[PDB]
DNA sequence: TTTTTTTTATGTACTCGTAGTGTCTGC
DNA sequence: GCAGACACTACGAGTACATA
């Protein structure tokens, strides 16, 4: 059961293929190279049958019997790509993967890709039935303490002069959308054939195309960074996510602050944090977070969230997107809030 | 000005619009694909009807005074209007404007046109080599093969049959990657060899174009479409750049065992078994001896289905499973009194032709089970 | 029929050639740089708003894809594959109205015609219109064509909304999108066709024009063309104006606006045009409500203007700076009070003009 | 559970299997709702099947040794393992546990069952009349008003078809609020009017049931069931409850207007006109003048289609517009030579009946005018 | 008056030229205007509030294309195509209730007869 | 048995004609003037209050438009069709409870059924 | 670095797989 | 006959979206 990362794939790729290999992440770039990487390879080694098949409740369930071990007529070496549904696999989908697994053999070569398995299926008795024959890559989006780094890398990858405020918007216009990226370099290579990028026109052949989640935006409020905050609510908005998923990733959080914020008058924050099981990339933010808020801020915050919820769920009414931006706004570096615009 | 007169006999009629009409099929990629292409000039009327990949025209003589032209008109209202009419009822027809006036008696319909001009045509071409066949010959080497052909296949190698000729020979070739069938045929021609492919609409439509008279069948194959002719039937077809193995190289070089049964015992008791065997995972497995040619299935029931053969034998033993399905069409193919089956390994590939005729091979990939 | 033969300026005037397309210079650039170089990927996929050119822009790459004079940015009109591109007839150019053909059925029909080579061609170019409505079933056809597509096919897709093509389609083509067209190129295209015809125009009823379509192309020609048949043949500024005024739709920001300045009679005149253009009052006072809270937060922060406002933004700054944070929150306060009062007083209309009286009364003047 | 050996042969099972196959298979809403039931008794072999409203069970002799019991055997499987046999093939059955072991030679098949227990049977009942009818009477009767029945309409009525007598005729009508059928034929024997309503689906396995034969078919009317006899084959059912239309209120009071012609030529001008009748409405407008006939049919596609009959009428010209869908059927199922039509007003239900005899009736309600 | 028929005024008294209909002056001169001078679009779209003309003065419009006297900005009453019209038994006025036919089946086999050409008539109006 | 189930007050007392109306006497002038002359109209809605009448003033106008005697402001219960309208089981009179029968396929049918004449009757009462 | 996260009731389309129904073609 | 084929039409199920 190998682990890697896209980059050393070659290195597996190069050496020898494996029984399956699971592309496991949430970067529709990563896991797509990482796929044409394993098929590239496998013709290669002289693999021309390629079949792709989308795990569904109702899809077709071919493929078990798609292993033949018959082809010698034409004995063309087979690859079969399997794409799991956005939650992972269910139990029906567990016992399909466990006889499509027991069905393995030497001249087909497995690509499994989705997104990244819970620890509850990790131990599944596919999956532990590919233990030793297997090989996982891990493919999850840099966040934007690495991801310029990951920008940097893929531009001297097409040999490109990229500026550093050339790479800082990118990576602000296009956060959390890999794919994008690369769509981006290829575009501002093709429009300037000399190589080098800067401000005039990086700035200019660029979208707000990013994709963000209730997590990212959760620490932007945890963090009081208002502009990100509000873009990401924008970007979110535009995306079309249901605002009752907002309200419940806030909703846990910021009960959470409640809680430590009347704990701390009694007991140190770094206690307080270990017995509510606040991981260490949360620790510090949190605790910026109640070193800058008060109270009466908290209050004001769960009474508008109250409203807002209560708004959503009895009015029916499209405020809530309004709504949440003032949130957002009450929650960042001297909020200045009213009472009329929320109480 | 441009009228469509037309003075014509509905026997004359009915069966050039039945063989017209086979092609064009509901929901067509344009208006225009759905409308037969009427062309009087001369004194004939040609009937045209298209696929983008296929034109398919019928040539009717006249007799009657007619004026030249070309419109288009619907497939399926004016074919039902030309069948419903009494038998020995002659039909007249006009153009009027954009209206196709379909008179007969005193029935009258006034059918919907559209222009002659926006009908695409195929381009011409040359004819690189040219048969001449029997209809019995083309329709033995058609029904014998086109069942093993694949059918929506990501490879669009294996979507069409394989016309191979050599001297006096034509063979035909379809594979899906699991089964194969070869049939070949004498022809009283010298030709040169040629490799060519059809898809598989178009050796539908050359199926059932040959009729079953005794009339001559003509072929040209160009570079890149082929083209029939029976009496005063045309059909041209658009070809595949594919390419396909060896019928030779597939089969098994070396035959290891040899076989022979009745037809239809074997397909009574493959049929039995597959009544148990799964609908979806259908498969059988044969184990071998000098007499016992057991068959046997089972299905996620757990209702398991065992027969047992008296078949010719005289080898060692050998278990091969495979789909019943497969086996089951090349037997319905065969429609022989007796079979010869060819095993060399488990893993290996599977022969099955006629006990008193080599003109028509097939071969099955046996599944593991 | 006895009137000559008038077109529509909105299918007319559609660019034969990359330099007649305005705007969007960056797609026009990186796609005459990728056919200069030969750099040309498997598939390209358009996007953006409505009306700025996507399906023309993709007609003329299929156009120029194909030209016999060779792959060029600039596609002559000599070409009979040219001249075919423009009358819609040609073999080697495959239009799929993706958004009436969504079935399976009839895209693998037309995605089965990989496998024959162009009849007259260099590339075999599918031009599929409107990708973003498309069964499942077809998704994963056209999937697995562009996984192994053949060297001689090149797909041209386009769309509105992007997002409801699976990511599966997305990570494989090329995607190129299109900004909305800024003002100053509209009015000057605006300009340029009007004067290519024989139709007067005036300089502000121009600026109007193109102010009042929301930056796509086609909605400024559809205006255009409207404002001709009411104009009486002439584009003048007070007949657009009034045509405007009838089609004006955004009531509520100049509801604020009059509410905020305590202008009477400007408030009752909206008012009743409001009413004239039948609409929903609870809508119209729901819609206020979020005018005055957007600019009661953008107050705190300009962040909050966001990017639903671009073509409000100018307006609501100003109200913003202008107006003390007190103020508009009494206004709020009064609007949501009217809003809460509003079903059981009279018919809807009176309960309105109510409320904004109540508004108004709160300003000194007289 | 007891041993069940079976020892039978194909030519006394088949034609029975077929019999009682009928509504199975198909949509399995629910495992116990089963596939058979096989009963053996005093040397009688009894066959069910069921649909959890309807049941039919074939009786067949069992002039060998055999066991009493009762159990299931699926439907498919057991049908195409019996119909794939060598003609006049001897069949073998053994029970073991649940297995139903089936040798036909040497040919083997296992079988699932489930507990006779667990099947859904009808609560036995007294019966209230009874009739004797030829089997080509009742098959007429049925095919005269089989098509007049509603498809899945709200009004449960129109579901279904009546049955009713009185002294010696025994009257059939079906309705679906567009179109009546009525049919009375003479019986022998004089019983009290009991009506009742049996719906489309027993109906087509009262058809089913019936083959042209000597032996007559025996039905006991109930109150809410229904009860069959041909030979060896006994049928129940379900019933609609309710009342069905007045068809006396429902056929016209004032037939002034009268009309007659061929049926053959109405049938083919009727079909040649519905080709270019509106798909969704197949509305034809119909023009009675003096000793002519004309019809006149429309589609969206705004094609026009005229048709003239010679026809004897003595009356006034009248414009009425009906459906043509359900004259043609009227006519299909109208067998005879010369038809008459009885029509009273523009706006007025039409009178369709044979001009031989009154025998059976027809209605159409015409369209909007 | 005199007819015994006591037809609702709701549907007696619909608009049978542009004179007859009260308001609406921005819509009537546009359309007098543009089918005076020509240049006919191809799509229209009368939005208004309920019981304004929202379909009367889509069948002014079509009497005004396809009349016998050429395309008019004052529709006759003498010509079979205007009164064809107001019975609504004319041949190429396809009146789309698209409350009935809403689903996309019946908008394709809509857009299926589209190409086959107007019958009496200069243009048809969907 | 005279009952064979408890036929309430609510059900019983019933008005059959226009005279059982306890005082709703501004829409029945209005009902009566209008089958009286030949002023008829094809859409009546009744609303009000619940157990008011309207539901029995919609039954009654059905009985005045379809009795046999004619459009008569007051029915005659010795018509047939009175008889058969207080009742169920009228071929022409169609109760649809729309609560009952919401989805849109069922109001499309109802529309595509409203086409065919009516069944010996003067007006086909929805 | 790792998991974290949803408001229903009722209705309306859309599209594909499976079966039920007609009918008619050389079988 | 004729039953299979083939069409053709209908129904369930899974999915996406709307309005309240
Ligand atoms: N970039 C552009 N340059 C010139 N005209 C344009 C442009 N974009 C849109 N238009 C106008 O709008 C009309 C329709 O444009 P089209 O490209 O079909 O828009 P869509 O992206 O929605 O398919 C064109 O005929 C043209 O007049
Ligand atoms: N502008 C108008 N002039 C005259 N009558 C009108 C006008 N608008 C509506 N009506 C009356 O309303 C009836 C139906 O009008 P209609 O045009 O169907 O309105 P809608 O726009 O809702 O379809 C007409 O018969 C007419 O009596
Ligand atoms: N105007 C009335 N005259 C006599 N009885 C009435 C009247 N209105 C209501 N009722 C009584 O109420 C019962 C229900 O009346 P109904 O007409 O169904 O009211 P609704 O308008 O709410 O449907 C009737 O059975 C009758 O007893
Ligand atoms: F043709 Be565009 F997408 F409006
Ligand atoms: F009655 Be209108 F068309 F709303
Ligand atoms: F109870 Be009633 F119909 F309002
Ligand atoms: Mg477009
Ligand atoms: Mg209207
Ligand atoms: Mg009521
Ligand atoms: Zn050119
Ligand atoms: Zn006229
Ligand atoms: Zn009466």
């Amino acid at each position: 059961m190998i682990r890697l990362y896209p980059e050393q794939l070659r290195a597996q790729l190069n050496e020898g293929l494996r029984a399956a290999y699971l592309l496991l992440g949430n970067d529709p770039l990563l896991l797509q190279e990482s796929q044409d990487a394993v098929r590239q390879v496998a013709a290669a080694q002289g693999f021309e049958e390629h079949h792709t098949f989308s795990i569904d409740p109702n899809t077709d369930w071919n493929a078990i019997f798609s292993l033949c071990q018959a082809m010698s007529l034409f004995a063309s070496r087979q690859t079969l790509l399997l794409l799991l549904p956005e939650n992972g696999p269910n139990a029906a989908i567990n016992e399909q993967l466990l006889t499509l697994t027991g069905l393995l053999h030497d001249d087909l070569l497995l690509i499994v890709r989705g997104n990244k398995l819970s620890k509850a299926q990790e131990n599944a008795a596919w999956f532990t039935a590919l233990a030793n024959r297997s090989v996982q890559v891990t493919c999850q989006t840099p966040e934007q303490a690495q991801l310029p780094r990951w920008v940097a890398a893929r531009a001297k990858q097409l040999n490109l002069e990229l500026d550093d405020a050339a790479n800082q918007v990118l990576c602000y216009c296009y956060e959390g959308n890999l794919l994008a990226l690369a769509q981006a370099l290829e575009r501002l290579s093709l429009l300037w054939p000399d190589g080098k990028l800067t401000l005039p026109r990086v700035e200019q052949a660029v979208n707000d195309a990013a994709h963000f989640t209730p997590f990212h935006w959760v620490d932007a409020l945890l963090m009081g960074k208002s502009k990100r905050a509000l873009h990401i609510l924008q970007q979110l908005r535009l995306e079309g996510s249901e605002p009752v998923i907002l309200l419940r990733t806030l909703q846990r959080e910021l009960l959470l602050l409640v809680n430590l914020k009347r704990q701390s008058a009694h007991t140190p924050l770094r206690a307080l944090f270990d017995k509510h099981r606040v991981w260490q990339n949360r620790r510090g933010m949190m605790g910026e977070a109640l070193n800058r808020l008060s109270q009466t801020q908290l209050r004001q915050a769960v009474q508008l969230l109250t409203r807002t919820e209560l708004t959503l769920k009895q009015d029916y009414g499209q405020s809530v997107w309004a709504e949440l931006e003032g949130l957002s706004l009450l929650l960042c570096h001297k909020p200045l809030a009213d009472v009329f615009i929320d109480g | 000005g441009p009228h469509m007169k037309f003075t014509v006999e509905r026997e004359h009629l009915l069966k050039p619009l039945q063989q017209v009409s086979g092609p064009l099929g509901g929901r067509p990629t344009l208006p225009i694909l759905g409308n037969l292409l009427l062309q009087v000039a001369d004194g004939t009327l040609s009937l045209t009807g298209t696929d983008l990949e296929m034109e398919m025209v019928a040539r009717v003589a006249l007799v009657q005074p007619h004026e030249p032209g070309a419109t288009t008109v619907p497939a399926r209202k004016f074919f039902d209007i030309c069948r419903g009419l009494p038998e020995g009822a002659e039909i007249a027809v006009q153009l009027e404007g954009e209206r196709m006036l379909v008179r007969s008696g005193r029935s009258r319909f006034s059918l919907s046109t559209l222009p002659a001009a926006d009908f695409p045509n195929l381009d011409d071409w040359q004819s690189e080599v040219e048969f001449t066949l029997p209809q019995a010959t083309m329709k033995r080497l058609i029904e014998a093969t086109q069942f093993s052909m694949a059918h929506q296949d990501v490879r669009y190698y294996l979507n069409g049959m394989l016309f191979e000729t050599e001297g006096e020979e034509l063979r035909t070739v379809a594979t899906d990657g699991h089964r194969l069938a070869v049939c070949s045929m004498p022809i009283g021609q010298s030709l040169p060899s040629h490799s060519v492919i059809v898809p598989r609409k178009g050796v539908i439509e050359l199926m059932r174009m040959l009729d079953g008279g005794d009339n001559p069948l003509r072929v040209q194959i160009g570079s890149n479409n082929i083209r029939a002719h029976v009496g005063d039937f045309i059909f041209t077809s658009k070809l595949v750049d594919g390419r396909f193995p060896d019928y030779r190289r597939v089969l098994p070089k070396n035959p290891d065992k040899h076989l022979e049964a009745g037809c239809d015992l074997l397909k009574q008791a493959f049929a039995r078994a597959a009544i148990l065997s799964n609908e979806k995972f259908r498969g059988v497995r044969l184990y071998v001896s000098e007499n016992q040619l057991k068959i046997t299935a089972n299905n996620p029931e757990q209702e398991e289905a065992e027969e047992i053969l008296d078949v010719t034998y005289s080898g060692a033993e050998m278990e091969i499973g495979f789909n019943v399905s497969y086996v089951l069409d090349v037997l319905n193919a065969l429609k022989c009194e007796n079979v010869r089956m060819m095993l060399t390994d488990s893993v290996s590939s599977v022969q099955i032709e006629d006990a008193a005729s080599q003109s028509a091979a097939y071969v099955v990939m046996p599944m593991r089970l | 029929g006895p009137h000559m033969s008038y077109q529509v300026l909105a299918r007319k005037w559609r660019p034969q050639t990359f330099a007649d397309v305005v705007g969007q210079e960056h797609v026009l650039t990186a796609l005459a740089n990728g056919l200069s170089l030969g750099r040309i990927h498997h598939a390209y996929l358009f996007s953006g708003t409505r009306g700025v050119g996507k399906t023309s822009i993709a007609r003329l790459l299929a156009k120029g894809l194909n030209c016999e004079t060779g792959i060029t940015a600039t596609p002559c009109g000599v070409c009979d594959n040219c001249r075919e591109i423009e009358q819609g007839r040609f073999v080697d150019l495959i239009e799929i109205d993706a958004a009436s053909r969504t079935k399976v059925e009839d895209t693998r029909d037309l995605l089965d015609n990989v496998q024959y080579a162009p009849a007259r061609g260099r590339f075999k170019v599918y031009l599929i219109d409107e990708v973003h409505m498309l069964s499942r079933h077809s998704f994963n056809a056209l999937l697995k064509t562009l996984e192994e597509p053949p060297e001689h096919v090149k797909f041209l897709l386009a769309t509105t909304d992007p997002q409801k093509l699976p990511v599966t389609i997305l990570s494989r083509c090329l995607q190129f999108h299109l900004k909305a067209l800024d003002v100053e190129q509209i009015r000057h295209q605006l300009e340029h066709i009007l004067n290519e015809e024989h139709i007067a125009h005036e300089p502000r009823a121009l600026q109007l024009l193109a102010r009042a379509a929301e930056g796509s192309l086609r909605d400024a020609l559809s205006l255009t063309d409207q404002a001709i048949a009411s104009g009486d043949g002439q584009v003048s500024t007070q007949a657009v104006s009034a045509m405007l005024g009838t089609l004006d739709d955004d009531q509520a920001l100049s509801l604020v606006e009059a509410m905020v300045e305590a202008n009477g009679e400007r408030v009752m005149a909206l008012i009743n045009e409001a009413a004239a253009r039948g609409i929903e009052w609870e809508a119209l006072l729901v819609e206020m409500l979020g005018l005055l809270h957007r600019i009661a937060m953008v107050q705190l922060s300009p962040a909050a203007l966001g990017n639903d406002m671009a073509a409000i933004e100018l307006r609501m700054r100003e109200l913003a700076r202008t107006i003390p944070p007190t103020d508009i929150q009494l206004y709020y306060q009064t609007l949501l009070i009217g809003r809460k009062e509003l079903p059981y007083a009279p018919d809807r209309r009176m309960g309105v003009e109510m409320t904004l009286l109540r508004a108004l009364a709160f300003h000194p003047r007289m």
